[PDB]
């Protein structure tokens, strides 16, 4: 049923949101360092994943 | 929208259909009550 849901701008459902934002640039981001390294994404901030 | 198609007239069908056009996108069992028949034609999740 996604294509029947719309949704306002502002909310952070929205693909367009910075939560999309957000989540593309995890997405990709936590791929530039190995998994082992001191500059892994994942290691550095825990929280963020 | 509704159209009722009778079986025959060159298309064999199980009686008959009613044909209906809707313009909910959400899924639904749709429901024709006849009142003077006290019959009422149905059909489930209906198509968009």
């Amino acid at each position: 049923g996604r294509a029947s849901q719309y949704v306002a701008p502002g909310t952070v459902s929205s693909m367009f949101s910075p939560a999309a934002y957000l989540t593309e640039l995890y997405r990709e981001a936590r791929n530039l360092h190995a998994s082992d390294s001191v500059y892994y994404l994942d290691t550095r901030r825990p929280d963020l994943k | 929208y509704p159209v009722y198609q009778y079986s025959g007239n060159t298309s064999g069908l199980n009686q008959g259909r009613l044909l209906f056009h809707r313009d909910t996108t959400y899924p639904s069992k749709v429901e024709a009550w006849i009142p003077g028949a006290k019959r009422s034609l149905t059909n489930q999740n209906a198509a968009i």
